[PDB]
């Protein structure tokens, strides 16, 4: 026995495929709750050198940036600044209890506590140097939390940058939480559920004052996506479709079909020996497509989802329930040419024969329905009337609540228009028909009888349906458009007609828990949506509000339909991303964003004067000026004014290469200001200093033209250089041609720097909010429609 | 729609069983589908068949083939489509479709022609096409081309 | 360029041209692909230039 | 000394085409009188792609 | 359809190539002419018929 092997190499298809979800594993949203206290800056020892340059036997604290990662060229910069606006915006908090993160200060004199560990660690070393002034000692000794305990209400203190005090004072005084009641919970479920008395509401709780919650937002379509995002769309539209059929009920204990069946089969007097018409009738009348109707049909009605019609001719049967649907629902909430046609052979097989009319000369593209010529062609009080509310029935569009609702008539809702259609149907069953035999009098009578005996179970169903449909429509957020859409769901009329033919005195009602899923699921989409909007909204005009004009605006979007993790983001084309673009500039920013990018935008500059990497230019004045006496270096090649000379921008000229200018200057000795992000080199030497080397390092750029092989020069003197003594014996000022321009970092101020960040003291945060709610239903039995009677009555 | 402005392309397909068309891109596609279609039902029974259905495709796309020589056997590797299925055949007529309508993106780009008609049974296929004038030998030897 | 795909999408799922014939007869989209739209951005300018 | 067929200056940037559009969005929602429905929708969509 | 953010222009090596090719045609052009004139206006001199 053995066993032989042949392997292969093969390739390998690599999809992208555009992770999905559905609704209702959907995820709402985890809140942020804060890390560390948001530090930009950190204190630092640094030497400290005396004015005539020497040294202390002391050290001094200075500011300083945590990270200094940035990099060369200003649009990299302006790339930098967008990726910390991100990073502040992905680290911005919505609630924040500060004794999670509160420690206790080692040099209290009351034994206090304060806000972080590297605040008291920077106590600490401040208090351990030997070099240290008591005054700060004094003013740790006195620095200690505060608290209002009838407000629940703490003050910590805090040290750190005013910047930084800006940044933590906006997320204290702009935290989305509202104090909690039960008022509160009444007053965010609908006012139509409230009021009616068949959902009962309760709850085992009282919540404190001291809980809190946070608000969905539920702000409605800024983008006008019904208009012209079609695919997106009948996506949405297919998406709240299937949610809806989640929902609506499975039906309840049915009459026997076998039954029911048996009774049709007694009243239609078969013949095993000929073809009959009537058999048709039977096909499809079972159950599970009654059950399928009634999910289908009231899931597109409330999705606002069109439907399409699959019929054939030879089943009358089908056409005469049809007839019932057609009625009883809007013509544009179905698909026009399927319902047309249906509509067109209804008329020119039953109708028009009756009273002996012609069939039709019916076309294609015609600008009426057969109903609308039809109304006027006709000589019958009852059906004029019918067809002149059927050329009037459509939905109407309300606003309530802030969301949109297509409400029916409030003559649709109880089931009154059927009158005018039976009593036709009456003065139709009671005519001949003149140019058609007796068989097909027989077969369609007995067709319609069928129907006819059960006016009181349509009529009861029709305002049945009308309740669940109310009931669901009163759970929704989102604004419901009347647009038709791509796609449609095939409907069989055989099912129809098994769901009219299967019904009696019990009434389906969704649940209360499913109802809660419905609105909870409904609100999260929304809140979502309206979140990654403004998170979007707030890029677009951080974008172009800066000058980022190599950037792609794509990923973007891209990243914005990834967290919505339904779509297709694999297969969506560019230029609908471009037009949501566009439709987007357009829009206010939140209050939030807005706020921040505002101080991001007054303060980078300041940031930007900081991070001793790179300087913000040089200057170069062919002419030996002097240096400027500093104390953390000593004489320096610095600049911080940038008056006199004119000023070459070098991202412009990155942009547009035309180093005419530049070279014309340089072989004439012309004085000139350069400005751009910069590095440097720090050159501790002094031989390199008379020798006049930071202007060697620019006859290269034309040569070679290409300005990345750039690296100035930073001329730092001190007592630690190695050749300090020469300024001390040969007596001279130093002097350098070629500043730099570049500000200094900014002393610490350990007093000024000092805050006391204010909160609130032990809330608590709730995000299922119906989950405290217990909830039941009336007997269906004992229903009860708007109009104050009982539906589902009929027996 | 035979005529002397019209020409059919028929051809052979039988041997496109070990090809490199039939691995990966057929049944990752085939998985979409399935994921799309959970996306577009609620009930649980079918997204259980759905998903062993799923798997049942990851499995047959790597999947080793016993085989006998004398008294030893030998076992390779086949990760591809072929018949001896349930699903093989109409499977192997949409994949032969689905080939041909990518292959027939590309005389558009020099001939305009109305697909009249395109046919796939199991180890062949042929589709007629009309054009907007008459047929000459050049026309039909660049195209085969 | 573009991925054609995304627009195959588009075009595919709201024409339905599937639909807009006879539905026994044939019909379906047409090439939208790479290496013809830069054949006629040659075509093109070298037609207009010549 | 060389001709050169040149164009009108205000194509070689988009500028004439923003009235081309505002015309073309008019079509669209304008009906088809004599055409079927089906059809209709698939042709403004295939329009409104453009 | 397929076309959006992707700049391409000619390269100018590109733009040289077909400057040098475009100028060495023409200058073909026109020197053959005169050469193609001259030998004609000689075999039509000489009374060479």
């Amino acid at each position: 026995v053995q066993y032989e092997i042949l392997q292969k190499t093969i390739p390998t298809f690599e999809p992208k495929e555009s992770i999905l979800k559905k609704l209702e594993d959907i995820k709402p949203e985890q809140v942020k709750k804060q890390t560390k206290l948001f530090r930009i800056f950190e204190p630092r020892q640094l030497p400290v050198y005396r004015a005539n340059g020497e040294k202390e036997l002391r050290n001094r604290w200075y500011w300083k940036l945590k990270r200094d990662t940035l990099p060369d060229g200003d649009y990299d910069v302006r790339e930098y600044f967008l990726n910390l606006y991100d990073q502040v915006l992905t680290e911005m908090p919505d609630y924040l209890l500060l004794k999670d993160m509160a420690v206790e200060n080692k040099n209290s004199r009351d034994a206090g506590k304060v806000v972080d560990s590297e605040t008291a660690a920077i106590c600490d070393a401040i208090f351990q140097d030997e070099e240290t002034e008591g005054v700060v000692r004094r003013f740790i000794a006195e620095m200690r939390q505060r608290v209002q305990a009838d407000r629940n209400v703490v003050n910590y203190p805090s040290i750190l940058h005013p910047i930084d005090h800006a940044f933590n004072e906006y997320f204290l005084q702009h935290q989305l939480v509202e104090p909690l009641n039960n008022d509160i919970i009444f007053n965010y479920i609908p006012e139509r559920i409230r009021n009616d008395v068949n959902y009962i509401l309760n709850m085992d709780r009282n919540l404190p004052s001291t809980a809190r919650y946070i608000r969905p937002n539920l702000l409605q379509d800024r983008l006008n996506l019904h208009d012209n995002f079609e695919s997106l769309w009948d996506t949405i539209t297919t998406s709240n479709y299937i949610l809806a059929r989640s929902v609506v009920p499975d039906l309840k204990e049915l009459v026997s079909t076998e039954a029911q069946i048996q009774k049709m089969s007694q009243d239609l007097q078969l013949e095993a020996l000929t073809i009959q018409s009537e058999t048709q009738f039977l096909t499809g009348i079972n159950s599970q497509a009654a059950n399928d109707c009634f999910k289908t049909l009231i899931a597109a009605m409330l999705s606002q989802r069109t439907m399409s019609l699959d019929f054939v001719t030879t089943n009358y049967m089908s056409l005469i329930s049809g007839m019932w649907l057609l009625t009883v629902v809007p013509n544009d909430m179905f698909i026009r040419e399927s319902l047309v046609a249906c509509q067109l052979a209804i008329i020119n097989t039953i109708i028009y024969p009756a009273f002996g009319m012609q069939r039709m000369h019916y076309r294609n593209g015609d600008p009426q329905t057969p109903f609308q010529i039809a109304e006027q062609q006709i000589q019958n009080f009852q059906v004029a009337n019918w067809l002149h509310f059927v050329n009037n029935n459509q939905f109407r569009q309300v606003v309530i609540d802030g969301v949109l609702n297509q409400v029916l008539n409030d003559n649709i809702r109880n089931g009154h228009v059927v009158n005018q259609l039976m009593e036709a149907l009456m003065q139709l069953s009671r005519q001949q028909f003149p140019t058609m035999p007796v068989d097909y009098k027989r077969s369609i009578q007995r067709g319609i009888l069928l129907l006819s005996n059960r006016l009181g179970q349509l009529v009861d169903l029709t305002r049945l349906l009308a309740y669940n449909y109310e009931t669901l429509m009163a759970c929704i957020t989102m604004n419901m458009q009347h647009v038709q859409t791509l796609t449609t769901e095939k409907l069989q009329l055989t099912s129809v007609t098994s769901l009219c033919m299967l019904i009696g005195n019990a009434t389906v009602i969704p649940s209360p828990q499913t109802l809660f899923h419905y609105y909870n699921v409904n609100v999260n989409f929304h809140s979502n949506y309206n979140e990654r909007i403004n998170d979007a909204v707030a890029i677009i005009t951080a974008a172009n509000r800066l000058n980022l004009y190599q950037k792609k605006m794509k990923s973007i979007v891209e990243d914005f339909l990834k967290r919505l993790q339904i779509f297709d983001i694999s297969r969506v084309p560019d230029d609908q991303m471009y037009r949501l673009r566009d439709r987007l500039r357009l829009l206010p920013v939140e209050i939030r964003r807005l706020d921040i990018f505002n101080l991001i935008l007054m303060n980078m500059e300041q940031i930007e004067r900081a991070s001793d990497k790179i300087a913000q230019g040089v200057i170069i004045a062919y002419r030996d000026m002097q240096l400027e006496r500093d104390e953390m270096y000593g004489y320096v090649n610095i600049a911080r004014n940038l008056d006199g000379f004119q000023q070459i921008n070098l991202e412009e000229l990155m942009r547009t290469g035309d180093y005419a200018q530049i070279t014309n200057m340089l072989l004439n000795n012309q004085p000139v200001a350069l400005v751009g992000a910069l590095p440097f080199i720090t050159d501790s030497s002094v031989i390199s200093l008379v020798a006049k080397l930071d202007a060697t390092v620019f006859a290269q750029i034309v040569k070679l033209r290409k300005v990345d092989t750039l690296k100035p020069i930073l001329y730092k003197i001190n007592s630690d250089s190695n050749d300090f003594y020469l300024v001390a014996n040969y007596d001279w000022v130093p002097t350098s041609t070629t500043k730099v321009y570049k500000q200094i970092p900014q002393q610490f101020d350990f007093r000024a720097s000092m805050h006391m960040l204010t909160s609130n003291l032990t809330f608590t945060v709730y995000s299922d909010l119906l989950a405290f709610v217990s909830a039941d239903t009336v007997e269906p039995i004992n229903a009860v429609a708007f109009d104050n009677m009982r539906i589902m009555n009929e027996l | 729609f035979l005529s002397n402005n019209s020409m059919v392309l028929y051809t052979d397909v039988s041997q496109w069983d070990s090809s490199q068309h039939n691995t990966q891109p057929f049944r990752k596609g085939i998985i979409m589908g399935l994921d799309m279609l959970a996306n577009m039902t609620n009930d649980a029974r079918v997204i259980q068949t759905l998903n062993l259905y799923k798997q049942t495709q990851i499995n047959l796309m790597d999947s080793y083939v016993q085989i006998p020589d004398g008294n030893v056997i030998k076992k390779i590797q086949y990760g591809a489509v072929a018949s001896g299925e349930k699903q093989t055949k109409a499977a192997n007529s949409i994949a032969n479709l689905a080939l041909i309508k990518t292959v027939l993106s590309r005389i558009s780009n020099k001939y305009s022609f109305a697909t009249k008609i395109i046919r796939v049974d199991g180890d062949d296929n042929y589709a007629v096409l009309q054009f907007n004038t008459e047929v000459t030998k050049q026309m039909v030897q660049d195209v085969s081309n």
